[PDB]
RNA sequence: UAUGUGAUGGAACCUCUCCGGAUAAUUCUAUCUCUUCUG
């Protein structure tokens, strides 16, 4: 439903593997290694090491997709689920949201002091910044919304 | 006043409170830990010490007061008093407050006395105070009868420091103990050290307090009764010393918050940790840097005192190699060790206080904060369980009330708390995860809260009661339990006899379905030794003449350590036992001046104790029981940390742990017991892959959940005995090209284990009472399954090691075979029976063609799984086998004895020979890809190879002269023009010397036979009337070109009377010719016009000359006659031959001679021109000349053509030069031609000393020529000068008349030997590069990639060939280019950029493609199932991006070998185990004698591929022979003989077994198909007919052995052999699908030969000696039969012989 | 650096869950080396 296409439903976070018949290997990379790989055999596969235009060298903008993605289930389909699928959600949602927060404020940290021999230019700083309190608003959501089933 | 001075002191230690600021002294935080001491702030410097106010010592001696009055019933020696109000009043925390302090205890109550009112107080109240009336009024200036000041540290009252300085902060937690898991926590500060433990205070009195002496003295007495009872303060224990009664800033309240002091030189660490981050990224090992991380901290623990750290694998025969990570280079420092330590050294230098231990602490630190910031994915991370502090008060709301009983008795208890396992006691901070806690001097500490947790948690399980104390509640909790925990005193105790750091454990989380690691499963921990003895103090007061029951029960318990201490008690750690207990009983009513002497023995030690009983008893809740298992091979566990650090450079290292009450101790974990026991529950129950939140299954019974905990206690398993260990070597062997691939030397030390000498290990498992009747059932299976051997002890399990059970001379041994059948029979192979014939010699290996379809699976069969028939039917079991040799077998050992020539033994287990399990499984699998043509598991597919350009081959050579541009970018490359140059050569002096360094042997001269010799020729008379004057000359010639000459000119030239033989030669016909025009349309005086109309008259025959000039002077018109003549210079003219002729040019007065050849060469038929008469005329003068050589003198010498006396010769060896040389700037230097100026290439450079330009210069050696003579003996110099002559025939490049080879006098150097047998120089010129107007040239990257590959083959081939290192050709570089260097570039038309960069003209191509891409493309893709991305550029890009775990594994799955097998990630299924004999002792070849092999060469891969464009031919493989009888005839042979093997260093010399010598051993395997099964027992068991190849020197035909399989244990499931066999076979159509050829051919290539009479040998490069010594030689083999075009087959095609038998 | 008719903080185990695993035959023959002068 334009989205990954890989995880089987919202309310188990499984992947049945099949996700190599995407291109870009960043939703490949990423869907191995926070979700169980289902099926009871160790799965061995792989691409071509010929894939032009790069890896893009970042993970920020691809599993802060899933953080919509995830939060948007909830707020549609989150009322018939049972008690350990909400909070399984939930706290998996909370627990990509803070990695991306804590690379872009190690970067802020490391930029703050480069930025004052650049002429003090906070365009660059401008479009992080609100990235990250973007993701102080979903900070929020995701932790009141936890707090109203306990 | 008075002063009466108090003294409070501290035996172990004290809890302090941080500062608050006045607005916030009413939160949670400080009504917490109210009675705690308090920390000050100034406002100057921020800086303060702990204090401790008056009022808890009011509170303290009100306390012991009453307890003292009621025990005597309100009269203390005449201190006769009443119980007071204790009621009432307005006590307020703080000041600035509504806090409200108020009881919460039970008050005690004595009978009243005399009278006590407001004039007259009783001395109680005088302390009291209580008829002050406090009430109402502030009190600030109001005096007080009785006053407490503060206390403060003696010796330091005025010293600032700081909170984290002088205290520490531990986080402590509360125990659900119902799961034993934390709940609650919070934070505490602790002072530990000895300055800060005595505070001195005071007591002032007023004079109202002072009514008279008596009142005084009854205030005195109560007070010093009071503190004599006082016990415990400030959460420590103390005693009080009551002095004489005899005497006469601010705070900083403003808004200000300090924190994280961190520590002095944290920068510098870091500084440091992103250096050594940066250099291990340069060289690309960040994947060990948690082991370094790690490592560090072992040094930590090692020492510096006596440090070595290790070395290289020591290659080649003695040098020891570069550490893999000791030996990384740090900004131009190569050695990291040396780095360490002087980094080390300077920062003790730097700052004060700095030892080893806190350096290496901190630097690890360091190292392991900047693995977490750069090195992700290196550790696992959701810790939601484990939070949410709490702390909470609550201030009582009605009257606590009064009580009536109190203390009468007082007990002490001493003992010591050994440690019999080791333990771990948790240290976190809020703000090396987890460290073991201790004392800041390095002592080890138990605190006392764990003591008492640990009391309270065993005498509640004795009393079987549930409390869990429900922090503050309204009321006290009451119950027995806190009742009696209520008067129970414990004091810190610390470690005394051990100081050292702890060691450090590892523990892994594996992945079921893979059976290998998580992607971050690694943690550490530190651990305490075991044998550490603490003190053990315990304190009760209570009304009772005898102990609690509950008490006792838990002393017994604790006397036989049958409960854990520590935290990890999971895997059996923290056992301790009580030893030396010993009690005294003190009665506070009538023997209270004998326990106040001492104080109840805190200030003095107690004289006199009494023994105590404490007889037994055996209701604890654990029960013990022992494990013995006997391993029956050799044991490893791998220690990956410690075996960077031990000097003896193993690779991996067993595990050892300590002892204190005694040297290293071997043993296997409790944590690989537990995660057996584990799994095996698991695989038995099918619970391996169920989700365990709340789930309630035997898994999570037995060993918990993360929201419960286990009833299983797992202790260590220690060897018994005297283990001893032993070095293995192991190496991989590459399937091409058989040898090991490169420097993969692999070390281990295990402890050696046999069958007849098994290993013991002893431990103990506990388990819980409670624990259901299932749950046992299982862990019994699990135990019986563990001990019948289906799980292996630590790693190296599928190669034999640590097998349980394993005794596989039990057996009657394997007679015959059953479950025979024929593969080659059933598939129709024709296998080419054929016959071998006598009279050949063939090849010792061949190569196998790879296949056509190569089977993959995505899905192999899991491990966590005993037995799923998802697909198919799963099998397990073992397989008996037997093996034999039919050729000698070689095995070597690790351990020789010799310096120069090392002798080597067999394979041996502290004297018992046997078999290792690698060599059977490694041919096994090679002969597995063989039959299934899986992929190559082992190939170096990242190499590229080089070859040698030819001197001449359409353009043989392009390259252009060139020199490297100025200090700009490296790209820019300048063109250059090449001349002539000095600096080699052999002597400067006049021209005598010049002349006569000739004249050394072979001088040609004339005798008179050779004219008789000459007269059987047929020779023309004439001739030798000419030859007369020759014969007659008497003169002696030195070069033929000087005779050729002379002879011509006596005899007679015919180019001396060209002229009038041309004028008299007949004239013929004319004839048209487009030769003329194509050779003669230089010159632009002919127009195109005049051409055409010359060709428009083509093909036109005239008569004779006659008619052709007429038919140019007229057809030709209106233009310049003189083209017309110009044109007549390159007509075809016939030319005949008449009597008139030869009469008209006899008349010429010519010599006879010419007439003579002249009518000698009649030829009717008419010459095509004059020029083709006059090359046939010169060829048959060239012929005669020729002939009359062939009959010259018989000197011998062959006479050396003219050379030296040229004027080149001349000015090339006048002009040394060897001095007056500059390195730097543009050159000085003339063209100094010889006389002559024709074209380029020829002149020189004359260094000053025409337009006079020059520039740049270059300096290297040349080739070294071998061939074998004495010249002038002589020896090596730095002289460099030519002393010799003559020697070899020089090749001629290119031709003035004709092309060939010819001999000539050439200078050369002293053979080094001064083999050594066969050395030479030719070098004559050196080469200098003058500038010239060329535009820079941008260079490809890859050019100087391939500069370094190409220079580190000369280094290795030199290396490799043993060149002396004074002559060695060509100066290269260190690394990279430098702007300067002056080297050949090639350039093509292409983008304008240069693609290729060599040093000299003739040099190594070195190719442009890996090895990995050179498989032909007919074939499936035979590469390794685990790829590697570095055949391209770009594993940068995906290093960057981090996306490595997808990139990785071919897209269709794994190969059937590599699924079989094993590959990194999967984990194989099947196992060989040790080979052992049923005697000690076999017998030996040779008598027990050692055989000297011959000398093994590396196998040279340039050989079946010749060209750039060869492929790959397959594998490599090895026919049966008898050749190991002529190795043995011709060791054991006398010296003298030149037959015999010499003794060199590159020799060895080993043992070898007869044949027919049998060995036993077993196969284990699990989860198999079938099909599979068949395939591995055909694979074990072949034909009768063929044979496998095992061991050494398989060239020289040793190492033929036979496997027979005896019978297949399947276990309870029914197995037939008709199904195998079916689905073998189904499985190999399905693969091969009706392929023979290459089936055929690999059954060729294993046919056993056992016929005495077929001879298999090398080529033995080259051929000397006379007659024809056979065909040998790898060149004559090229030129004629083999050639490298055709090279790409005889030798895929199995049994093909070179030569013939001379 | 404390306030006097009222201090169970000795009123609380940094605890709990995790095989330092897994892959590999101690082996093995064909070249090495660049400037020669018109032959
Ligand atoms: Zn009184
Ligand atoms: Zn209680
Ligand atoms: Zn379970
Ligand atoms: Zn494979």
């Amino acid at each position: 439903s334009s989205a990954f296409s890989g995880l089987k439903i919202p309310e188990l976070s499984v992947d049945p593997a099949e996700v190599f018949k995407s291109d870009n290997p960043q939703l490949v990379s990423v869907l191995l290694d926070e979700f169980e790989l289902q099926e009871q055999r160790p799965f061995f596969s792989g691409l071509i090491p010929e894939k032009q235009i790069n890896i893009a060298l970042k993970k920020s903008p691809q599993l802060k997709k899933l953080a919509c993605h995830l939060l948007e289930a909830y707020e549609i389909n989150g009322r018939r689920w049972k008690h350990a699928d909400r909070r399984r959600v939930l706290e998996k949602a909370i627990r990509l949201l803070e990695k991306v927060s804590n690379e872009l404020k190690g970067d802020i940290q490391k930029l703050e002091n480069n930025v004052k021999e650049s002429g003090k230019d906070s365009e660059e700083l401008n479009k992080t910044r609100e990235k990250h309190g973007e993701i102080l608003a979903d900070m929020g959501r995701a932790y009141l919304h936890r707090a109203k089933i306990i | 006043q008075h002063i009466i001075p108090l003294t409070i002191t501290f035996l172990e230690s004290f809890r302090v409170i941080e500062w608050h600021k006045s607005s916030d002294r009413n939160s949670l935080r400080f009504l917490r830990g109210y009675a705690y001491a308090r920390w000050h702030r100034s406002l100057k410097n921020n800086k303060g010490r702990p204090y401790i106010t008056g009022t808890l010592v009011r509170s303290a001696i009100i306390r012991a007061a009453e307890e003292l009055l009621w025990l005597n019933d309100g009269n203390y020696k005449g201190a006769i008093c009443c119980p007071g109000e204790f009621n009432g009043s307005n006590a307020k925390v703080f000041r600035e407050g509504k806090a409200r302090r108020l009881r919460r205890r039970q008050t005690l109550t004595w009978p009243t006395k005399c009278a006590c009112h407001e004039k007259e107080p009783c001395p109680f109240c005088l302390l009291l105070g209580r008829y002050e009336k406090s009430s109402k009024t502030s009190k600030s200036p109001v005096l007080n009868n009785v006053n407490f000041s503060n206390f403060n540290v003696l010796g330091k009252e005025k010293e600032f420091l700081n909170i984290e300085d002088v205290a520490d902060m531990r986080v402590v937690n509360r125990v659900d103990q119902q799961s034993g898991k934390a709940e609650d926590f919070f934070n505490i500060w602790e002072i530990t050290d000895g300055a800060w433990k005595i505070f001195r205070g005071e007591i002032q009195v007023s004079d109202k307090g002072w009514s008279d002496e008596e009142n005084f003295s009854k205030f005195l007495t109560l007070l010093k009764g009071a503190s004599v009872l006082v016990d415990k303060i400030s959460g420590g224990l103390c005693y009080l010393t009551l002095d004489k009664p005899e005497l006469a800033l601010e705070p900083g309240d403003d808004a200000s918050v300090l924190e994280i002091s961190r520590p002095p030189y944290w920068n510098n660490m870091l500084n440091l940790a992103g250096t050594i981050s940066e250099a291990f990224e340069r060289e690309d090992k960040l994947v060990h840097l948690r082991l370094f991380a790690d490592t560090v901290r072992e040094l930590r623990r090692s020492d510096i005192e006596t440090l070595d750290l290790p070395k290289g694998h020591a290659d080649r025969l003695g040098k020891p190699s570069d550490h893999f990570i000791w030996d990384i280079e740090i900004n131009k420092k190569v050695k990291l060790r040396n780095w360490l330590f002087w980094i080390f050294n300077e920062f003790r230098d730097t700052y004060a206080y700095f030892d080893w231990r806190t350096f290496c602490e901190a630097l690890g630190q360091a190292l392991y904060l900047e693995a977490k910031k750069q090195v992700p994915n290196q550790f696992s991370s959701e810790r939601p369980v484990g939070a949410t502090p709490a702390m909470e008060v609550k201030t009582p709301e009605h009257d606590p009330g009064r009580a009536a009983q109190g203390p009468r008795y007082e007990w002490l208890i001493k003992g010591e708390l050994v440690s019999q396992t080791p333990f771990f006691f948790g240290w976190s901070t809020e703000a090396t995860n987890l460290k073991l806690l201790a004392a800041r001097d390095g002592r080890l500490r138990l605190p006392l809260s764990v003591l008492r947790g640990i009391l309270r948690r065993d005498i509640k399980v004795v009393l079987d009661n549930k409390c869990r104390a429900e922090l503050a509640m309204k009321q006290p909790c009451s119950c027995p339990v806190c009742n009696l925990m209520k008067k129970i005193t414990i004091r810190d105790s610390f470690s005394s006899n051990y100081a050292e750091p702890p060691k450090i454990r590892h523990k892994i989380r594996l992945d079921p379905k893979s059976g290998t690691v998580a992607k971050g499963a690694l943690f550490d921990s530190e651990v305490g030794p075991r044998g550490v003895v603490f003190p053990f103090e315990l304190r009760l007061r209570s009304a009772d003449d005898t102990l609690p029951q509950a008490l006792k029960t838990v002393f017994s318990w604790w006397q036989q350590g049958t409960v854990s201490f520590s935290g990890d008690a999971g895997t059996g750690k923290g056992i301790f036992c009580l030893r030396n207990l010993k009690s005294i009983r003190w009665d506070l009513k009538t023997e209270m001046d004998k326990y106040a002497a001492t104080l109840g023995g805190r200030k003095t030690p107690v004289g006199k104790w009494d023994k105590c009983h404490i007889p037994d008893d055996k209701t604890y809740p654990w029960v013990k029981e022992t494990v013995e298992i006997s391993v029956c091979s050799p044991f490893i566990t791998k220690d990956p940390v410690n075996s960077l650090i031990d000097s003896a450079g193993y690779d991996a290292i067993c595990y050892t742990t300590v002892d204190l009450e005694k040297k290293d101790i071997y043993l296997l974990k409790g944590e690989s017991f537990r995660g057996m026991l584990r799994t095996a529950v698991g695989r038995g129950e099918n619970l391996l892959l169920r989700e365990h939140e709340d789930c309630s299954c035997t898994l999570c019974r037995i060993f918990g959940n993360e929201h419960n905990a286990g009833k299983i206690r797992v202790e260590d398993f220690i060897i018994q005995g005297e283990p001893r260990t032993k070095l293995v070597d192991r190496v991989a062997i590459d399937r091409f090209t058989a040898g090991a691939k490169d420097k993969f030397k692999f070390d281990a030390a295990p402890i050696v284990g046999t069958p007849t000498n098994k290993l013991k290990f002893r431990g103990n498992i506990w388990i819980h009472r409670d624990l259901d009747g299932l749950a046992c059932e299982s862990l019994k299976l699990a135990l019986e399954d563990i001990e019948n051997g289906l799980y292996p002890f630590g790693g190296l399990g599928n190669a034999g090691f640590g097998w349980v059970n394993y005794n596989p001379l039990s057996h009657p041994a394997q007679e015959e075979n059953k479950a025979d059948f024929s593969l080659t029979k059933k598939m129709e192979l024709n296998w080419s029976m054929k016959e071998l014939s006598t009279d050949k010699i063939y090849w010792p290996h061949y190569f196998l063609p790879f296949g056509k379809k190569v089977l993959r699976e995505k899905t192999p069969p899991s491990h966590a799984c005993i037995d799923e028939n998802e697909d198919s039917e799963l099998y397990s079991g073992k397989i008996v086998c037997t093996l034999e040799t039919r050729t000698p077998l070689i095995i070597p050992d690790s351990e020789f004895q010799g310096e120069e020539h090392k002798s080597y033994d067999f394979f041996n287990l502290n004297g018992e020979l046997c078999i290792p399990g690698s060599e059977i499984r490694g041919m096994i699998s090679s002969v597995f890809e063989a039959l299934t043509n899986s992929c190559m598991r082992i190939f170096d597919e990242k190499k590229r190879l080089s070859w040698r350009m030819n001197p001449n081959k359409n353009r043989r050579e392009l390259d252009d002269f060139i020199p490297g541009r100025v200090t700009n970018d490296r790209k820019m490359e300048e063109m250059k023009e090449y001349r002539y140059p000095f600096y080699d050569q052999a002597i400067t002096a006049n021209d005598k010397q010049n002349k006569y360094f000739d004249q050394w042997e072979a001088t040609i001269e004339l005798t008179d036979e050779s004219l008789e010799k000459l007269k059987a020729e047929k020779i023309l008379q004439s001739v030798l009337d000419a030859l007369r004057p020759l014969t007659k000359k008497k003169e002696k010639y030195k070069n033929t070109e000087t005779f050729v000459f002379d002879l011509k000119k006596f005899i007679g030239k015919i180019d001396d009377n060209q002229q009038m033989i041309s004028e008299a030669l007949e004239r013929g016909k004319v004839r048209l010719t487009g030769n003329s025009l194509k050779q003669i349309s230089k010159t632009k005086k002919i127009p195109r016009q005049i051409l055409n109309q010359l060709k428009g008259l083509k093909d036109n025959t005239y008569e004779n000359r006659e008619q052709f000039i007429s038919v140019l002077k007229t057809t030709v018109r209106g233009i310049n006659d003189e083209q017309i003549s110009l044109i007549l210079d390159n007509i075809d003219e016939d030319v005949r031959l008449t009597d008139l002729s030869l009469t008209k040019i006899r008349k010429a007065k010519v010599p006879q001679t010419l007439v003579d050849m002249l009518a000698d060469l009649k030829k009717d038929e008419p010459y095509k021109n004059e020029k083709e008469f006059l090359s046939e005329f010169k060829k048959k003068m060239g012929e005669i000349i020729g002939l009359i050589l062939k009959h010259a003198a018989k000197t011998g010498g062959d006479v050396p053509r003219y050379n030296h006396p040229t004027p080149t010769d001349k000015m090339l060896l006048s002009l040394a030069a060897y001095n007056r040389n500059h390195k730097h700037e543009n050159g000085k230097a003339e063209y100094r031609i010889v006389k002559p100026k024709h074209n380029l290439k020829v002149d020189f450079m004359f260094a000053v000393t025409y337009l006079k330009v020059s520039g740049p210069n270059k300096i290297e050696k040349v080739k070294k020529v071998n061939p074998n003579s004495v010249s002038v003996r002589d020896d090596k110099n730095q002289e460099i000068i030519h002393n010799g002559v003559y020697l070899r025939k020089i090749t001629v490049a290119n031709a003035k008349s004709k092309n060939k080879l010819r001999e000539r006098l050439v200078p050369e150097f002293a053979w080094y030997d001064k083999s050594e047998a066969a050395y030479a120089m030719t070098k004559r010129c050196e080469r200098v590069f003058v500038e010239i107007g060329a535009k820079p040239i941008p260079i490809q990257p890859s050019a100087r990639e391939k500069f370094k590959i190409l220079t580190q083959e000369y280094q290795k081939n030199a290396k490799q060939q043993k060149t002396p290192e004074a002559f060695q050709t060509i100066l290269p570089k260190d690394g990279e280019l430098r702007p300067g260097d002056l080297v050949y570039f090639r350039e093509d038309k292409k983008t304008n950029t240069v693609t290729d960069i060599i040093p000299v003209r003739i040099s190594r191509t070195v190719d442009d493609e890996v090895l990995a891409r050179k498989i032909p493309d007919d074939v499936g893709d035979v590469r390794p199932c685990v790829r590697e991305i570095l055949d391209k550029e770009k594993q940068k890009e995906i290093a960057d991006a981090g996306v490595k775990e997808v990139f990785q594994h071919h897209p269709d799955g794994l190969c059937p070998a590599c699924s079989l097998f094993g590959t990194t990630f999967y984990k194989g299924r099947i196992a060989f185990g040790f080979a052992f004999h049923k005697d000690k002792d076999p017998e030996l070849a040779n008598n027990g004698k050692h055989i000297t092999l011959p000398l093994l060469e590396r196998p040279r891969p340039t050989w079946s591929m010749p060209k750039k464009e060869s492929r790959v031919p397959g594998r490599k493989f090895y026919v049966h022979h008898q050749g190991w009888e002529r190795v043995i005839k011709h060791s054991n042979l006398d010296e003298s003989d030149p037959n015999a093997t010499k003794q060199t260093v590159n020799n060895r010399s080993v043992q070898a077994i007869k044949e027919e010598q049998k060995f036993q051993f077993e196969v284990r395997f699990e989860n198999l198909r079938e099909w599979e099964l068949g395939l591995l027992v055909y694979v074990l068991q072949l034909e009768p007919q063929f044979a496998h190849k095992l061991g050494m020197g398989k060239a020289l035909g040793f190492g033929s052995v036979r496997i027979r399989v005896g019978e297949i244990h399947s276990g309870p499931k029914e197995l037939d052999e008709s199904r195998l066999v079916s689905s073998a076979m189904k499985k190999m159509e399905e693969i091969w699908d009706r392929d023979k050829n290459v089936l055929e051919k690999l059954f060729r290539l294993l046919y056993f030969n056992e016929s005495k009479d077929i001879k298999v040998r090398y080529p033995k490069l080259q051929k000397e000696k006379e007659e024809e010594e056979e065909e040998s030689g790898y060149m004559e083999l090229a030129k004629e039969e083999y050639q490298p075009e055709q090279r790409r087959n005889k030798l895929t095609n199995p049994w093909e012989g070179w030569g013939n038998i001379l």
